[PDB]
């Protein structure tokens, strides 16, 4: 392969970048071998012709984010006579995944959101957790 | 210490750590992910950049280490012409 | 009322530009409404002697490419009264340029602009490479940076 | 005062920096650090040239006019086998395509 925009299949892509994805919110196992291929995943996906999948990269992370959050949101909703402590858990957890997020998202971070409301991928993570506690902040009643 | 860095033709390049780490995009590669990092077992895979662009980007990372931060006269970094485009796109993807 | 222009502080300063760099160095003085003026250029070994004043503003640029260029280590030089007599040095030196930025003045410096698209590069470059170095834009950004 | 170098054999290169003063015994010394291999298994050359344990590297012929971060010089390295000798071979690096038009 080469540097230079290749003619590239989504979702044969966005297939095996959401499995590592969801590893790494979660803070499972990545091997560095495959993260390192996610990142060159993540270049191909923002070069591409027809039209470049950046956005499009773009926008599924966007939706995999609200999916987590809210899962979240249920996960914690399960009392376990233990809010804040499984909100605690989770925060810590969800953070250091926005990290490394922010980190292996890097390309689309500094050469696509110069384009522009579209924020980071780290600050948007950050995002989505502010309507998990938007929801709790309402229902303090 | 040292990284590996590898070609996409098979070409070893091995530099100091804290010269790669010059590259935002490699200090992201090792920042990953981000646990066991010290298994002893540090490399990294371009599939996408050639030996004659990989050997000019670690010689960047040297002179970058050297005159930034260096009160000596700076010297300009030579590119050849037809290095140009290569060195731009792997410049870019490296993020340095 | 601009923010970086010169004040006119009838206060000489004796200063002596020393061109530490392989640019032929073009000089640029902020007058007191902020509008960059050119001076003769310099070569590569060469010094030359200025009158200023204190808190008069100076910037300094590649002649043929308007590439930034340092001063003492930054972005803008500014006379101070002088000590003992001893005549204020700006130290024009190259800078360490980031790769990308580096190639992407090697690439302007061949390809005429009207041809950057015609290149085989990421799309995305084709902006940057458009996005040629320019005093007005520093300007800009410095009096940003200035006030925050 | 330093010398810039790009240590190589067989597709494999090691850029490290070192002082004009400094013998070639050293710079084994270095590369035993890196690949794990003593300097009694070392043959460093310059231009097929067999480099001496005791010469300095100013010696050798190597200068911080030369060697330099950006542009540095290139030091030859061969392995001593099973009883034998290897013979040295440095893998040449790839080549940029044909100078396009909008270039010329």
């Amino acid at each position: 392969m080469s540097l230079k925009p290749r003619v590239v299949d989504f979702d044969e892509t966005w297939n095996k970048l959401l499995t590592t994805i969801k590893a790494v919110v979660m803070l499972e196992y990545v091997e560095r071998a495959t993260w390192n291929d996610r990142f060159s995943d993540i270049y191909a996906l923002c070069v591409a012709y027809p039209e470049p999948l950046g956005e499009r990269l773009y926008t599924e992370t966007k939706i995999f984010l609200e999916n987590h959050v809210r899962h979240l949101h249920k996960r914690v909703l399960e009392s376990e006579e233990q809010v804040l402590v499984m909100y605690h858990r989770y925060w810590e957890e969800y953070s250091k995944g926005a990290d490394y997020m922010d980190c292996l998202y890097r390309y689309l971070n500094t050469q696509f959101i110069k384009k522009n409301p579209l924020m980071e991928i780290g600050e948007l993570a950050l995002d989505m957790w502010r309507k998990l506690m938007v929801e709790p902040l309402q229902a303090i009643l | 210490m040292y990284v590996k860095l590898i070609s996409s033709d098979g070409h070893e390049f091995i530099v100091k750590r804290e010269h790669a780490l010059t590259s935002g995009t490699i200090k992201a590669m090792l920042s990953g992910p981000g646990q066991f990092a010290e298994n002893e077992t540090n490399e990294v895979n371009f599939r996408e950049i050639p030996s004659h662009v990989l050997s000019k980007v670690c010689m960047y990372f040297t002179y970058k280490v050297r005159y930034t931060n260096s009160s000596t006269e700076i010297p300009e970094f030579p590119i050849a012409p037809e290095i140009a485009l290569e060195l731009l796109m792997a410049a870019n993807f490296l993020d340095c | 009322r601009p923010v970086l222009r010169s004040v006119n502080s009838r206060e000489p300063s004796q200063v002596i530009f020393c061109n530490r760099s392989p640019r032929v160095v073009l000089p640029v003085w902020l007058n007191f409404d902020g509008e960059p003026q050119p001076y003769p250029t310099l070569p590569p070994g060469t010094g030359r002697r200025i009158h200023s004043y204190r808190g008069h503003l100076w910037l300094f640029r590649d002649a043929g490419t308007h590439d930034g260029l340092l001063v003492n280590q930054t972005e803008l030089f500014v006379p101070s009264l002088n000590v003992d007599g001893q005549p204020i040095f700006a130290n024009i030196t190259l800078p360490v340029y980031t790769l990308k930025e580096r190639c992407l003045q090697v690439v302007r410096s061949l390809v005429k602009p009207e041809n950057y698209r015609r290149l085989d590069i990421v799309r995305s470059l084709y902006e940057d490479l458009e996005d040629h170095p320019n005093v007005q834009k520093d300007l800009e950004r410095l009096t940003q940076e200035r006030i925050a | 005062m330093d010398v810039f170098l790009m240590i190589r054999r067989h597709k494999t290169t090691i850029f490290t920096d070192a002082k004009e003063s400094s013998t070639v015994f050293e710079l084994k010394r270095i590369v035993e650090g890196i690949l794990k291999r003593p300097p009694d298994e070392q043959r460093l050359y310059k231009d097929d040239q067999l480099l001496d344990d005791g010469k300095t590297l100013g010696e050798c012929g190597f200068t911080s006019q030369t060697a330099r971060p950006q542009a540095p010089a290139t030091v030859g390295l061969a392995f001593r086998a099973d009883d034998t000798f290897e013979a040295l071979c440095i893998e040449p690096f790839s080549s940029p395509p044909e100078l396009p038009d909008v270039m010329k």
